[PDB]
């Protein structure tokens, strides 16, 4: 039953974990980047006519309106979500406060205290 | 009651979303640089979308973490 | 080791006084210079504050890696403000929440005892027979057969 | 995406992901507010107990099922089962997932329409479908023609069905069922000097009838066999000690599903309600109703029924006419295996009300072609 | 700023600032008038001495304790006690401090009024709460559940609360306590040869009880054994010298709880209220009751009381539940240390009944909501 050693391998699992979520949230950046590139799409469109111009437009105009409304939906899904994470802490809290406050006091503040005032 | 007041809110919602649309009627070189500007707009509100894709997965986790907790009380 | 070393070099001179003369007692002469560990028992309660006895016998088997039987000034001074809260900070909750879904890759919101095995397995860390079973007591409080948030918190409570 | 076969019931409310072998979440539909005052601070009481959480503190709390006969007589609380259902026993939000849900049959259309209609505005589904509670419990078993008595917790109903083509004037929907039972069984253990009457009890009493209570082959006999020896004496622990013995009260309590002249009901017993059920069908398809019958339900568990009932309708049927009686080892969930059977079918994935349609129509599209 | 946990009793005041861990200051509730005449003129003497002073000049003094069961019947002496208790032994004036009051249950309406009147009157506080005087000592011992049999000086009362939900249909309050057991002490020493009879004694033949008495497991076998050896025989000095030998007046006198016919009170022991007090409390929540029974007060601290009290109720009890009573070590400060816990929470710093809101509907304010 060894007890610093305990203390070691917490330290030591805190940093391992660390780096871990380090290298996941790279790994989430460069895969989010890849993901933008390929999905919005590159285009060029020097020296075209006017007519083209139109047709572009409209259709990047198409298309922001499908972002918006996905933008939109997602927002109101995340603001949900928010609200039930918020309500599921406080319950959380709520409970861990029922079961914890009784369990906390000011222990032996004064009473070693009377020596000999009688 | 979500039957005409959502429907109406995400209309209005989508109504004052859409900005000003006259383009196509000016000179080519201005034109070009706005529909890229409009491009790089569609790139970032992609991106956002994304994040926000990630943020919400994230959550509806933490969610399940929570119920498991609150069920974990007895 | 010589973390605490670090640790307790916040305290400069200030109490060093104080606790020079605490143990004053101690070098009660009619010895050798030795200067053991007995009378800590009681040193470590000249102010009242006193941990459990288990904690006392691993900070006097701790220190003094030598084995001297000698308590230095240092070793006494580190393991006085020992007594006294002494951590850092403990990560952040948040924090910690994104290190237990980071433990919880599964996505199976418990941890058994072959995730924290693999877990502390990647680390490369040499961990005895004797331990893991240790680790499963520490992690499985319910003795449900798995790790879950509060047992998490608990075994991860203020550690930094 | 993966549709939710759920099932209202009245007793139970079982659920899950369509495509399994058995509901994901079984619990029970009582909502209990507490009664007392309460006087710890900071206790975190909720107002509202419900589902498997108000089976564990029913000791103060006021248990009041939301479902009385097949049809649901108070809506709010039923609504806040479905909301339970979904975010907490299922963890699944209701926004990306069809529906599935039961109805007895000769039900109130407005309890159907009202039904739709939650289900379209506060849960918001993509699509959602209801079916008689019969024809799934046909689907289960595995069999396309047959006569299923499906002797619920609310209500009893039996659909008889030939070659799939269900005959509706067929159907006859008796409402004795477990609830009544439970109620005559705290009513006949008065008679020994036990006394249940707190909504609570009403749990304890029906516990003692699912362990204890079964159907006897031959009534008269079994009455004068427990009127003379002891054998027949068991006893059963209550919540808190002091047990006690049920006698002759053990056969008597299901006896009313053949007798409803016991709790003063007119009709006859499930035994020639069937008879009756099938004499109401043509001519020619009797020989198989009669060799296909199927029992389906919770009610229908009793220990030795399956005997009972063959014996009385071989009893009433010609003589030359076989009887059999399929009484499958998963009868409780017979219904809800079905449901998943058939939303699990490619044939059926067009038949969902889909939320456009509900727009264009209003609640009463169940009562159009999408059944 | 800090409350005032404050906690009247009846026969030692218990009080101190909220958060600590035992009460800063405890002493008995007694006021003394001189009673002789007093012939040295500029000794300083005053018209009446209180609290712990008149305990060291009680040999010239006529002692009267202000509360008598509970309720408060000379409210003079008891403005008096308050007053000594926030001058002079907290020295905090009370114009800068909640308090927290504790009330026995079942009491008269005007003895609450009356309290909360002074507290806002007289000594003008900001704001006052009235607590019933076994949720606290529920608080204390962190459970939620559980009957607590709170046997004090005054009186003995009995509250079962499950899951915070007090019973207030299953309160059995008892008026034998401390005081009786102390005078029928006072009355069985008579049969030796020793007389106390000035109200000054009764507080020698109350220390005779707190050193030398104890609660027997078995009675008549102690009845018994020291009626034929003399292993008990104890013996005591006076204040004054001459011993005095206590022989089977040791359990005796506590016996009294048990056997309330020993004082010619009709009603049954502390063993058989409780029992009868969880009896009437709901059939699902009697197992938790069974295994939760708290005890607090002084007068639960007589040695071998929670093993006699444990006895008799597993012999009352069914024989399958678990007995299990809750004895600890901090019996006496248990109310206390509980209402110094209440008053340290966050939730409950909206209950305090807030001066302008007395000012809008009189005394009467208690009885409301700020309950
Ligand atoms: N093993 C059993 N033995 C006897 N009766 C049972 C048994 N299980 C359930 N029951 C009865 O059946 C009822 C449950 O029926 P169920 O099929 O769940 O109704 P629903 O059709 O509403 O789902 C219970 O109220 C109970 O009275
Ligand atoms: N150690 C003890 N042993 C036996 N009896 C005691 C002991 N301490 C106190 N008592 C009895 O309890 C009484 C004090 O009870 P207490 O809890 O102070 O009443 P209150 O509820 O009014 O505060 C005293 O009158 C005394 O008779
Ligand atoms: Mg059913
Ligand atoms: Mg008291």
């Amino acid at each position: 039953i060894s007890a610093s050693r305990k203390l070691q391998l917490k330290t030591l699992m805190l940093q391992i974990a660390k780096q871990e979520m380090e290298r996941e949230a790279e790994e989430r950046r460069g895969e989010k980047g890849r993901v933008l590139r390929t999905r919005c799409q590159p285009l060029e469109l020097d020296g075209l006519g006017f007519e083209e111009l139109q047709d572009l437009c409209r259709q990047l105009h198409a298309r922001v309106d499908k972002v918006d409304e996905e933008r939109y939906d997602v927002e109101a899904k995340v603001t949900k979500n928010i609200t039930e994470i918020a309500d599921l802490t406080q319950k959380i809290y709520d409970l861990r406060g029922k079961f914890k406050r009784p369990t906390l006091r000011r222990v032996r503040i004064s009473a070693d205290a009377m020596m000999q005032a009688l | 009651g979500k039957r005409q007041t959502e429907r109406e809110k995400k209309k209005k919602i989508l109504a004052e979303r859409r900005k000003a649309l006259a383009i196509d009627h000016l000179n080519e070189d201005q034109l070009r640089e706005k529909a890229k500007e409009l491009w790089q707009s569609i790139h970032n509100l992609e991106a956002e979308k994304f994040d926000l894709q990630e943020k919400f997965k994230q959550q509806k986790y933490e969610i399940n973490v929570l119920r498991n907790r609150i069920n974990d009380n007895q | 080791d010589d973390i605490y070393k670090a640790a307790v070099e916040q305290l400069t001179e200030e109490q060093k006084n104080e606790f020079k003369a605490a143990f004053d007692i101690f070098v009660l002469g009619a010895e050798d210079g030795c200067i053991s560990t007995k009378e800590l028992g009681k040193v470590m309660r000249m102010l009242g504050q006193n941990p459990t006895p288990e904690e006392l016998q691993e900070m006097i088997d701790e220190v003094d890696e030598d084995g001297s039987g000698t308590v230095d000034f240092d070793e006494f001074l580190v393991m006085m403000v020992r007594c006294m809260k002494d951590d850092s900070k403990g990560k952040s909750e948040e924090e910690l929440s994104d290190l237990f879904r980071m433990f919880d890759k599964n996505a199976d919101g418990y941890i058994d005892l072959d995730e924290l095995k693999m877990m502390l397995q990647a680390t490369g860390e040499t961990i005895t027979e004797d331990d893991i079973e240790e680790l499963m007591k520490d992690g499985d409080k319910n003795n449900d057969g798995r790790i879950d948030y509060d047992e998490f918190l608990e075994f991860m409570k203020g550690v930094e | 995406t993966t549709a939710l076969v759920c099932d209202n019931g009245s007793g139970l409310v079982k659920a899950g992901f369509a495509g399994d072998d058995a509901p994901r979440a079984v619990f029970p539909s009582i909502v209990g507010r507490p009664r007392h005052q309460g006087v710890m601070v900071g206790m975190g009481q909720k107002d509202s107990y419900v589902g498997d959480e108000a089976q564990s503190k029913r000791g103060i709390l006021t248990l009041k099922y939301p479902i009385e006969h097949g049809i649901i007589t108070n809506w709010d609380d039923m609504e806040k089962i479905w909301h339970h259902t979904f975010y907490n026993e299922l963890r699944v939000a209701p926004e990306e997932h069809p529906t599935l849900l039961t109805e007895a049959p000769l039900n109130p259309k407005a309890n159907r329409e009202k039904m739709t209609q939650i289900m379209f505005e506060t849960f918001n589904v993509p699509a959602m479908y209801v079916a008689i509670q019969a024809v799934l419990s046909l689907y289960a078993s595995g069999r396309t023609t047959g006569i299923v008595l499906d002797s619920g917790d609310g209500v009893t109903h039996n659909v008889p069905i030939y070659e799939g083509y269900a005959l509706p004037h067929a159907i006859m929907r008796l409402d004795l069922a477990g609830r009544d039972l439970t109620d005559y069984l705290m009513k006949i253990l008065t008679e020994r000097g036990y006394s249940f009457v707190t909504t609570a009890e009403r749990e304890i009493v029906r516990d003692i009838k699912e362990k204890l209570c079964y159907v006897a082959l031959d009534f008269e006999n079994e009455m004068a066999t427990a009127a003379s020896s002891s054998s027949l004496e068991k006893s059963y622990e209550l919540p808190d000690g002091q047990v006690i013995t049920i006698g002759n009260e053990r056969f008597r309590c299901p006896e009313t599903l053949f007798q409803p002249s016991f709790i003063g009901m007119e009709s006859a017993g499930i035994h020639e309600t069937t008879y009756n059920s099938i004499m109401k069908c043509d001519i020619d398809i009797r020989k198989d109703l009669y060799a296909n019958n199927v029992l389906s339900g919770g009610t229908t568990m009793y220990p030795g029924i399956a005997d009972r009932m063959q014996k009385e309708i071989t009893a009433l049927a010609p003589s030359t006419m076989k009887i059999k009686i399929i009484a499958p080892p998963e009868r409780k969930y017979s219904v809800w295996i079905g449901g998943s059977i058939l939303a699990s079918l490619s044939t059926f994935q067009q038949m969902w009300i889909s939320k456009q349609e509900y727009d264009e129509a209003g609640p009463s599209i169940v009562h159009r072609k999408c059944f």
